């Protein structure tokens, strides 16, 4: 099988790096071996008490501090800011499989979990966002000023093709563009398609619009 | 007070704070607030408090996890009490209306 | 006398009569009542059904009948006194007790003219012999014999306890006159599920009794119905169940019945803050999603009740409830009627003790007895709404008693009262749900404290009765463990303590474990318990 190495080193970028299978894996066993040795100051295992307080309430989101993220493992902190899609992905991953390790029926509950990371020590002010932030993790303050409705997002539709009663597979959509199927592998037309709107698989959208608070720097 | 019945017997809580002259209060006041401006520098209590972190955390345990109910408060003592408050009340200038200080009594104890 | 076989001298006899029933206000007895209720209308037979509650009720209906009717039968009520002493009957009438109450007088047992007892002689009975109870040196002889009397006949009353179902022995008397029907033995099943839910019963001896009826309920499946071709719908199939212990499961949200049960609600102690969260860890483990959990059973995913039996068995075994799946039965008519015998008991029970101040006791008891048939079963859905109301102030007040501490230790025995006006207090001043009150707050109490020694100690629980007249009932329950035979000396022990501080105590109900005082009274009889029991 994949071997384990030492992540720091390489000569990708830290995407194309950290999506390569043997440092994705061994980013994985990482997070695990986190989630199941990391203690408190006293000694209290700290993430088995929080997956205990979140599957009897049925929260199906795990909660993890940066600040001992760094302590425990470096390098997934090192990655986090720089590659945060991927490795939240990762991580998601391996918070759900640690939590079928300590509730093995909590898979009837939710087939996905979702790793959200607080404290981030990158703060910055809202207003100096730049270029040089970009698809990278950040941490801002703000007053909501609008939202929308929560609204259903498409996340793994599937295509009636437009002739027949074939299902086109699923397509992973994006928050860019309505990701589309082209022609039916079945028979080649094309064009517009039908969603199989009952296995379709949605996920919750609400769009937020946040400001700088009024008494941060606002004055006048 | 300016203000009318109506809106005075909406608060359950009147408080009145006065600054007259106690030159030994005034001597204590004195070095408490001098004591907190040099305490507080950039760099009555006899209790000590709770440290303000342990005290959020222990109001917000408080209103959540914590719902008093009422079994008996003394129907009779609390009756009297209120009725000849309302008796000596009406020769003077604040105004315990009918029920509304009953129930902030009975939302006090709880 | 016991009666050899009830076919020939007890149902032959009172075949060719006009008779009269008096019946208690328990659901065995309401059960025992339903069963020859059926059997005298199969044969025509003219009887009266009286219902009472307490010795002076059934006093006062003999001295309003007894000119009119000389065959008695008596449900539930009057073997564990002197009938011919109570009642001061003519030497012509015959008295049939059909009681489960033990142990039996031994003025009922060797009386052989007019006394004759519905009650089986295999059952658990320590008589003593005729020549140790009934009749210089031998005045001294005559002092000693004496003496033995005393010491045996103490011995033998100290403690009562509970036989075997009347209702059961009402349908093995149908079964012997080959006239037992399927709504018999569902009654004579209710009947032993009321002893088993109200604790009157050992648990071996439980499960004994269910393996009698297990045999009944095959061979009434298989009188007309096999594997092949079947019955219609409509018919009324009983079938054995090892089912959970949860209470009205299958007619509330599991979380309530979770909430409710007795069992479960001491073991987690969700009367306390900390108790909703042990909850939670359980349905964690179980892994049940809340909002199916917190949904009506029947509206629950049919993929979670496929296997719930086991899951709750399994979850409960490392919980550490060793105990949580029972032995009982169920009953399925039409499409969409199912019923557990203890839901009937539950509802039958809540109908009786209902707490409206609405007409009389024996109206809420003709209410309870028409739900027991198919024809009412209106009356008995009403009845199940006021056990899921029942079950939850029952809970509240266990909450309030053991949050307020007013469950206290007095040495030999715990102590509990409830204060007039206090919520839901009117529930609980009949005494039968005072006593099972009693019942379920003692588990709760040994559930919840740490001391090994207060584990062990019986309850003295009182409520009031009649502010107009200033008196309170007072109960008293044995020690709850889990290898108790349920036989209790608090009858005894309160008479004893009566008569030691010349109380005003009215003895009127059928356990002599129950007892009404002048409230007053209370403090000296208290003192007087305290130092008999030492
Ligand atoms: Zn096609």
């Amino acid at each position: 099988e994949s071997i384990e190495n030492l992540e720091d080193l390489k000569g990708h970028s830290v995407r194309e790096w950290v999506s390569m299978a043997g440092p994705r894996l061994e980013i994985h066993h990482r997070f695990k071996n986190f989630l199941r040795t990391h203690v408190d100051s006293h000694g209290h295992n700290v993430f088995k008490e929080r997956i205990s307080d979140m599957c009897k309430e049925n929260r199906e989101s795990l909660v993890v501090n940066y600040e001992d993220l760094a302590a425990r493992e470096h390098v997934l902190a090192y990655f986090l800011p720089e590659a945060p899609a991927e490795l939240l992905q990762i991580f998601d991953e391996a918070a759900l499989e640690v939590v079928l390790a300590m509730y093995p029926k909590y898979d009837r509950i939710t087939n996905h979990i979702h790793v959200r990371i607080s404290h981030l020590p990158l703060v910055e002010e809202l207003r100096s966002l730049r270029q040089l932030h970009l698809n990278q993790l950040i941490r801002t303050s703000g007053v909501v000023t609008s939202c929308t409705g929560v609204l259903p997002q498409l996340s793994m539709v599937k295509y009636n093709c437009n002739k027949c009663n074939f299902v086109l597979g699923p397509f992973c959509q994006s928050q860019n563009q309505e990701v589309k199927p082209g022609s039916c592998p079945e028979c080649q037309s094309a064009g517009p398609f039908e969603v199989n709107m009952e296995e379709t698989i949605y996920q919750n959208y609400q769009r937020i619009r946040i400001q700088e608070s009024p008494g941060k720097v606002a004055a006048g | 007070v300016d203000l009318t019945e109506p809106i005075i017997s909406r608060f359950d809580i009147l408080c009145v704070v006065r600054d007259t002259v106690d030159p030994v209060q005034d001597e204590m006041l004195a070095r408490f607030v001098v004591g907190s401006h040099v305490r507080h520098h950039p760099s009555t209590y006899g209790v000590e408090p709770l440290p303000q972190e342990v005290l959020k955390k222990y109001i917000i345990y408080a209103k959540e996890r914590v719902h008093p109910k009422l079994n008996q408060m003394d129907q009779d003592k609390v009756a009297k009490m209120y009725s000849d408050l309302r008796k000596e009340s009406m020769a003077t200038g604040s105004i315990p209306i009918t029920v509304r200080h009953i129930e902030s009594m009975i939302r006090m104890a709880e | 006398m016991f009666v050899s076989d009830f076919r020939k001298e007890f149902y032959e006899v009172v075949q060719s009569q006009r008779v009269l029933l008096f019946v208690a206000s328990d659901v065995d007895a309401l059960c025992a009542c339903k069963i020859l209720q059926a059997l005298f209308q199969c044969d025509h037979v003219q009887y009266t059904l009286v219902p009472v509650s307490g010795w002076q009720e059934l006093e006062t209906a003999f001295l309003e009948h007894k000119e009119q009717f000389h065959y008695f039968i008596l449900i539930n009520c009057g073997a564990n006194v002197d009938l011919l002493d109570i009642l001061q009957p003519d030497e012509d009438t015959i008295f049939f007790v059909c009681d489960t109450h033990r142990p039996v007088n031994v003025v009922n047992v060797y009386n052989d003219t007019q006394i004759k007892l519905l009650i089986k002689q295999d059952d658990d009975l320590e008589v003593p012999a005729y020549e140790d109870i009934f009749r210089t040196m031998r005045r001294r002889q005559r002092r000693e014999w004496e003496a033995r009397r005393r010491d045996i006949l103490f011995d033998y009353e100290q403690y009562e306890y509970h036989g075997t179902s009347s209702a059961m022995v009402m349908f093995e008397l149908a079964w012997m006159l080959s006239k037992d029907l399927n709504d018999m033995l569902w009654w004579a099943i209710v009947g032993l599920t009321d002893q088993w839910v109200q604790d009157k019963i050992t648990q071996m001896k439980y499960v004994t009794d269910v393996g009698v009826l297990q045999r009944h309920v095959s061979r009434h499946n298989h009188r007309n119905e096999d594997e092949e071709n079947t019955l219609s719908v409509d018919c009324t199939r009983i079938s054995f169940e090892y089912d959970l212990r949860l209470v009205l499961y299958q007619h509330w949200s599991l979380h309530d019945s979770l909430c409710n049960t007795s069992y479960t609600a001491a073991r987690f102690k969700l009367w306390s803050v900390h108790g909703q969260k042990r909850l939670q860890e359980f349905l964690a483990d179980m892994g049940l999603p809340l909002k199916q959990v917190k949904q009506k059973f029947q509206a629950m995913d049919i993929s979670l009740k496929e296997n719930l039996r086991e899951m709750i068995e399994e979850s409960a075994n490392k919980f550490g409830m060793k105990d949580m799946r029972v032995q009982t039965f169920s009953i399925h008519f039409g499409f969409k009627h199912k019923f557990l015998a203890s839901d009937v008991v539950f509802a039958t029970m809540s109908l009786m003790e209902s707490p409206e101040k609405d007409g009389s006791g024996t109206d809420h008891f003709i209410q309870a007895l028409d739900s027991l048939s198919r024809s009412n079963l209106d009356k008995l859905y009403h009845g199940l709404e006021l056990a899921k109301k029942q079950l939850r102030a029952t809970q509240q007040t266990i909450a309030s008693c053991l949050c307020t501490n007013l469950v206290i230790s007095q040495g030999p025995f715990l102590y509990c009262s409830l204060m007039e006006g206090t919520p839901d207090v009117m529930l609980f001043s009949r005494p039968a749900s005072l006593s099972l009150l009693s019942k379920h707050l003692l588990k709760s109490f040994v559930c919840s404290t740490k001391n090994r020694r207060c584990k062990l100690l019986p309850l003295v629980m009182a409520a009031p009765l009649s502010m107009e007249h200033g008196t309170v009932t007072v109960v008293g329950i044995p020690p709850e463990t889990d290898s108790s035979d349920r036989k209790n000396f608090f009858g005894r022990a309160f008479e004893k303590a009566a008569e030691s501080t010349s109380s005003r105590m009215l003895h009127n109900h059928f356990d002599l474990s129950v007892i009404e005082l002048k409230a007053e009274d209370r403090s000296k009889f208290l003192d007087a318990l305290i130092s008999l029991l030492s």
